[PDB]
């Protein structure tokens, strides 16, 4: 599982981070602390955190991953982190 | 259990009495011809504007949910609805906008009429009608997503002062929560 | 007698007793959080919406009638008024519309606005609250004639399928009655 | 003899024949998903239809008629009515406007709905179903006048080209014919 | 094989006989001066509906289809139709707007309403309506997108409580559903 | 002697000959793709703009006028009508308005709209078009009275400045010209 | 060749002679006093419709184009047109919409008239139309960019059932093809 | 002696240097681009607006009046009209409204219009060109009376704080004059 | 310099001079009793026309610049304005609507108004108007941004064909030029 | 065939992900367990896989590719990868 | 000439792909088999082709460039690619 | 601490940039000039300078720090840097 | 001064393209044939060119800089230049 993908809305400075989804890693889902859920009307589950992303890209270079793209789409900022 | 209707011919009289005793409390008198059936009407209207706990989606699920295999947005706007304020027992009254993304399942208006009809009379509060109306669309249907738009006025805050005064609520599931765009579109489609 | 502060205070704990039993009547849970002040706010919204009992054209009569020796007619329209259904307690909304040719004496708004709330609030029948507006009027100002009309909606109706249809009741006294022109032009002056 | 319920299932099933015959013979087939139950919802429909025919004036005759000694014009307008075309068959659509000068009897706005109700849902005429709602209204009352007006709209010339044209029958009784100052104000009051 | 005018004159008898069957079952009297007629009036009446039936886009096609080398999106609005639910047999009225991105090819005014005029005058259900009127469009045009917009009143169940009550459905093909920009124009233009 | 299809057919060539010498009469080229079929459509078409030359008003008498032995005024408002000016054979539309006090026969709609038809598809004069109808309807029912009222907008007067500017015209006979009281009561009823 | 006064002149017997035919074919009598003067009254009329054939964007051109440095958006909506159907010589009338981001140089608005009145009177096709203001306004200004949209009623159409009916169509050239941004506003700007 | 076109020739010049005097009395600079050709186009706009100088009644006249022995009512409403102020030298625009009674001659839209536009284009006073029109009309039909009605804003009341505030004129001949009914009719049928 | 009274009252000849002499231009009578003071009233009103000469945006500037820490768009619309059109002389009219962003100083209705007054109180061209008080806002509050919309109708182009024609130009200016959101939201909040 | 462009819409955490067009590897599009089709309206065909982005992301690494740059445009979220 | 500029609109697995500008490489537009117009109304000249972009992106390569950067603006996707 | 994340909006080359959240480093914040603030409705902190992005991308390599990836989002125009 | 950012708007193939702000290089600016200006309404200056895109970064390779990131914001188009 080297990709991971992370994610924040409308603004960076403050939480909360979308870190995962219904196949995520479940170990590193809950190094990062994060919680499970669904969304009324939505047909799939999201780990999140209350994290800014900024603390969530500091835990997850300590696991190793690295920040290979950043972008944003709609009100969404979205950050591609490559492991090895 | 819902509500049945040997229970509204066993509560009927007990109705009846409560209003007959606030006749009296108000000052009026409970003899006057024009008070005498009062307190059956009061009760028996009081039961019709909350006839929808004797109701469940259940009903109206099964019966008419016909497959065109669509897949694009429908929508049923301006379905007149008349509820009941739960803090104050005195009605708000407007109009419900309905909107769905499909997945196959489509839905009959007189389904949808009904669904409507089972959350709002009831004593309530006007973001649980919104909130009710959508989740049954999504039980019935299974849909990409849903939004339930209601805009209504409350006589009990009117009849205080407002006539003009409206509250709008809203209720985003599916692709109308996470999609700004297909939500823009059922807002445009329906504010005409 | 007219109903006092007293009476209200003594029958508030009548009302909210009859409220809480009538919610349990209609199978609600009157411990939920939503509904737990509900007897008391309901309770307190039917005595506001029948305040008028506790009032007459007596404590208004005298204040305000200035004599601006005007002895042509003078209309006020559009005036709000939301009134309760003595048949079923459920309210009934419109505008109410005065004329009146005055015999020296004019009536102020503050006076006016007064004598169809002390009328409007109370469980009434909408020809029954028209004529009592015109008497008011004719007894507070002596006038060479007066008119009234109210068009009202009927939540007890529209509440049963109708939010558009409405009624239309008038009284028209002295030359309102026997000259076909003032009555005209009164219409006239008010249907814009 | 009134239609009766007995009548309605016992038919049913001829009328669901009928139908599906003339499903074929447009070329469809009653088969199709969307056609299966189609024959008994449309027997059903035509059934909603024409349900006054299992009514009379009389089951409403008694019921809500109070004296408040009114004897002033009542007008109860813009009362929407579904109808069908009885040369065609296909519904014409709009509004009743009613009015009469009572001689101390006062129809309720209930019983007035009820009356217009049985005699729109029948195959009609716009000109008959005018004049039975009048004389259905003083036989009700024994009134000094009454007038009524019904401005409404036929599919079966709309979809033929129309949607906006209207056809306006009127029938004015009593002081609503003899009087024209009456008929004037009738007028008045409702053309707004 | 589509309806002919010949289906139509063998038919016409089984339809009218089935007319005059529906007219007893409902309790009338198909002797009546007024309905001796109605069973052949309601049958041609029923098969006007359905004249769609016996057409097909080829008898359009080819016709008028002229190439000004236009590039830029193209849009009809407010074009009346009338058709029938397949469920109840009721009509539902209204509007339809069509807008598409020509690639050369243009559709003329004349084309368009038949194109609407073949699919609407049939047993329908508004989606698949919807869905017809844009694949037409497509094929006789090979188009860089279309979009499709009918908002109707179903009759059905307006003569069951509504009138303002809307259905509105869309078919957004090529550009008109992958670009958002060209949907959003497309639906400002016409929500005029 | 009515214009009949074999005329059309024969004089088809010779107008479609009359446009095309037309066209090049104005400086354009009948040679372009966009024009080669322009002396056709245009012939066609101005032929159906006078098919009213075609027909009588004994075409449409006897067919439909049942009696319901109705003798109070019958009005049909809001139809519309598209017509030539004789003086430019430019095309002057807007709206026609018929009432009449029946003399126990009554007009069918469909028959109405065929008498407008025919006068209205002729190359026409306002005021002629208005006393035509009027007549029309005087003849096909004898009436106690009919009224016409025309109003609208003339394009050879609009393509020369005016789109906005109206004209009305009208025809009172019978009890529509004599009872002032039956004029206003009609001209209130249709301005609307 | 521009159309030159001396052509209307030599061929106004021409068209004369035509509309005098096209009288007969259609079994009219030439002779009548009220169509006697109809062959030039016609004739003119149509010269008239057709007067942009004698003028070029040229004539137009040089005259009124001040600098003020501008290089914001201007618009001029509602701007009224009258043009003919080519395929029917029958008019399509109504409104042109233009904007454009000047390169400092600005239209008047007498030019920009002319502009629209050069094309719009002439045999036409919407789009053609649309695009020729389009460029016609490129060329006189050099702009950064500009929109046209034009939405009509075709008499064609109408006149065969409609009046309601529009046809938009738009060209956007330079920013406002490239930027939707600016198209958004140019279209919010107009469609007040 | 009506004004000539030599007149306008001889005086521009004239008007120009009065123009061109004006702009520097006002503190501007008659050289700066955007005012070089101002004088003239001020002098031009002028003599347009006071066009109506160079014709008379006469000119008009003959022209125009076709007999369909037509002797009821006639009106032309929403007449645009643009006048100036004779007091100021600032316009006053607004609507004419027309009326007829017939003694067999009708007048022709056209002709109507040259009439209005005559008496218009002057430096006015908005009761006498009401009464200039009636008196026109009168002289070129003899009719049976007529009617004239304008509403209007006067500019140099407007630029003074008023662009809501009208003005209504009206100048009621023979039968309109005379006959209340005619009178009451006009104003029905023009107050649309 | 700015204009003075001095200046009025040493111009106020030359102008009464001027118009004198247009009046005998035009072939009027500059001795009838109805023109005697218009040579005065004209040049008094063309000196209120242009009164914006006299005065700059600095006599306003100081005066009322609250500071209510204020940080978010504050919108002032439909602002009525008259002004003149520079090419012409003649009017054009219209409504203004301002918005600006901010920095803390807000502008006081009364200072905004006289900005307004100031520049459309001269000869104009209405690009021009709108930056001037786009500007003049800018300078006096110091704002993160400011939008200016004008719509107006032309005199000089209504006066010869028009009244509903409308131009409207923009000056956007900070964040209303580089934030498209901000844009959008202004001319949502005034555009109502 | 070095570059890839793959996408989703709306959310990243649920699929379905545009893996390929017309001209793709029918082999890769097979290991992907991609399906074809084309939506009606559309002039092209395309290749779509019910997976989330980050699992097809996974599944590429191992045939060789690698995320060069990651965008989002409209409701559009798309991947442009790179192999060799 | 060390950068290049593609881009598509609306959907990326069909064309038209631009490839250049005006003052683009005569020899590498016609490697790629672009054609050359000015749509009215903008005053300037562009190079387009047919081609889904992934096949652009593959010719490219060819050539010795590689994708640096790709984004999203508006309703179009860019691809900035260095050669040398 | 590796990650950093600042931005502007609407414009480029002009301020103010945000700098910081409300967990930033206090020194580094302090290095850059940076005021701290909650702006009214906001459950959160930032910090903001008032130069352009580019003083603050220059001044942010001399403290270690390299641009990873740049993106707009809405109005606002994102860095995502990186330390060590 | 090792970072750039430079911009277009609306078109990609065609000027202006923004290239520095108020306080960029003087050198640089000139040796681009910047303009500067400061936009009516706007609070700062801006340095621009008439140049596309493509010829600004070619012209920039030549002094130094590659570019980093592209990425889209509303109708502008931003590159991302470093140095050293
Ligand atoms: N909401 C910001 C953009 C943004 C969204 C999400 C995270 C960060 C920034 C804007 O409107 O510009
Ligand atoms: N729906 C997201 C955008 C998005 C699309 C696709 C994937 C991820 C995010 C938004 O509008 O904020
Ligand atoms: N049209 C896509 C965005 C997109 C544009 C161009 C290429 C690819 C995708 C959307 O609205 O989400
Ligand atoms: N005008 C492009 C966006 C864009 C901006 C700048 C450069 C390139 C493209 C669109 O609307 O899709
Ligand atoms: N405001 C710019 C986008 C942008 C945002 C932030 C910084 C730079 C540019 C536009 O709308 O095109
Ligand atoms: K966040
Ligand atoms: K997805
Ligand atoms: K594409
Ligand atoms: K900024
Ligand atoms: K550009
Ligand atoms: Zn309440
Ligand atoms: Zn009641
Ligand atoms: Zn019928
Ligand atoms: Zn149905
Ligand atoms: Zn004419
Ligand atoms: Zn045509
Ligand atoms: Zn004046
Ligand atoms: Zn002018």
């Amino acid at each position: 599982m080297p990709y991971l993908l992370i994610s924040t809305q409308i603004r960076m400075e403050v939480g909360p981070t979308m870190v995962g989804d219904e196949h995520s890693d479940p170990e590193l889902m809950q190094q990062l602390g994060a919680s499970k859920r669904r969304v009324l009307g939505n047909n799939f589950y999201e780990y999140y955190v209350n994290d800014p992303p900024r603390i969530v890209l500091d835990k997850l270079e300590c696991r190793g991953f690295r920040v290979l793209s950043m972008t944003g789409v709609g009100q969404t900022l979205v950050w591609c982190l490559h492991k090895e | 259990r819902p509500r049945s209707e040997e229970d509204n011919e066993l509560n009927l009289p007990n109705l009846a009495a409560a209003y007959s005793s606030i006749l009296r409390s108000l000052g009026e008198d409970p003899q006057r011809q024009g008070l005498l059936k009062t307190p059956w009407r009061a009760a028996t209207a009081m039961q019709f504007f909350t006839k929808g706990y004797q109701e469940t989606i259940s009903d109206v699920l099964n019966d008419a949910i016909f497959d065109e295999d669509h897949d694009e947005m429908v929508i049923v706007k301006d379905i007149d609805m008349f509820s009941m304020c739960e803090h104050h027992l005195v009605p708000f009254v407007g109009r419900v906008h309905i909107g769905y993304l499909p997945n196959k399942q489509v839905l009959g208006l007189s389904k949808l009429a009904r669904i409507v009809e089972i959350y709002s009379r009831r004593l309530q509060v006007q973001e649980r009608l919104t909130k009710q109306i959508a989740v049954a669309i999504t039980e019935a249907l299974q849909p990409a997503g849903v939004g339930v738009v209601i805009e209504a006025t409350h006589m009990c805050m009117v009849m205080r002062g407002k006539m003009n005064s409206k509250t709008v609520t809203s209720t985003m599931l599916g692709v109308f929560r996470e999609d700004p765009k297909t939500r823009e579109e059922f807002l445009t489609l329906i504010r005409s």
